[PDB]
């Protein structure tokens, strides 16, 4: 949509969103609109280290361990409590998402 | 724009070459490392501040753990200042705080120690305070601790030296 923008903070996700790209033309800044620690959804995992979208819909967030990558995947309907959807894991050393 | 990203975060631990049984913990901290660029791997160096044990290693990019040399220090506390390799000659130097300039000449084929040189191609009076190899090799630079500047070449003879003072400062500022 161009509305909903994420940031990794160490530990933590940052969702910020403008109502629409309209009103990011008049001047409103993109706001933060939800914050969804690393410890909300596991309370504890290595660090994450890039994140992707899917259509508006779902966020993939890449994250290394210490020998595999686990690929977090999260429901952004309802922005305020995101929801965690299954964990999926790659047996190899993902370097680029 | 530009973000700059992370694509691998590849880590381990430079385990000591055992050498009666004391697979545990020696104390064997790390001490320096240097980028193997003739072969794609990592030449690290882990040492111990009492004995003067070092064990320099050259880690393969394939899990080789080559120990390529290992031995003791004369002062055997001071810290390593500086170490490098070289590829040409294929020999490791080390500077140590006391004036340790110490060569290790190893083998292709056989890197098991006691099949190296050990020189010691000369000594600082009373210490160094810090030390640099040019990008290039081809000269080395350091000073002592009692503010005097020397640059020497790779074959180790004296390009030149400076007593490091305090008037140069007071002359050169125009402020």
């Amino acid at each position: 949509s161009n509305e909903i923008y994420a940031a990794i903070n160490k530990d933590v996700l940052i969702f910020a969103a403008v109502p629409s790209i309209e009103e990011m033309k008049k001047g409103k800044h993109p706001s933060i609109v939800c914050e969804f620690p690393k410890s909300e959804f596991t309370s504890e995992v290595d660090s994450l280290r890039q994140v992707a979208f899917i259509n508006d819909s779902i966020v993939g967030v890449l994250l290394d361990t210490d020998n595999l990558s686990r690929i977090a995947l999260l429901d952004i309907q309802d922005i305020t409590q995101p929801t965690l959807i299954t964990i999926v894991e790659v047996y190899d050393k993902i370097v680029l998402l | 724009m530009r973000n700059l990203i992370t694509l691998n975060k590849g880590k381990f631990k430079p385990t000591a070459s055992t050498a009666e049984g004391d697979e545990d913990d020696l104390s064997f901290t790390l001490l320096d490392s240097v980028f193997d660029t003739l072969s794609d791997s990592i030449t690290c160096v882990l040492g111990s501040t009492d004995i003067g044990a070092i064990e320099v290693q050259q880690f393969m990019k394939d899990g080789s753990r080559n120990v390529l040399a290992s031995f003791n220090i004369q002062t055997f506390d001071d810290k390593l200042l500086s170490f490098v390799h070289f590829a040409d000659i294929n020999q490791l130097v080390f500077v140590f705080e006391q004036g340790d300039i110490i060569t290790a000449t190893y083998d292709p084929v056989s890197l098991d120690p006691a099949e190296t040189l050990i020189e010691i191609m000369g000594t600082i009076d009373n210490g160094i305070a810090a030390a640099q190899w040019s990008y290039d090799e081809e000269t080395l630079a350091m000073v002592t601790k009692d503010r005097n500047v020397v640059v020497l070449s790779k074959l180790f003879e004296p390009i030149s030296e400076y007593h490091l003072e305090v008037d140069d400062l007071k002359i050169s500022k125009h402020v």
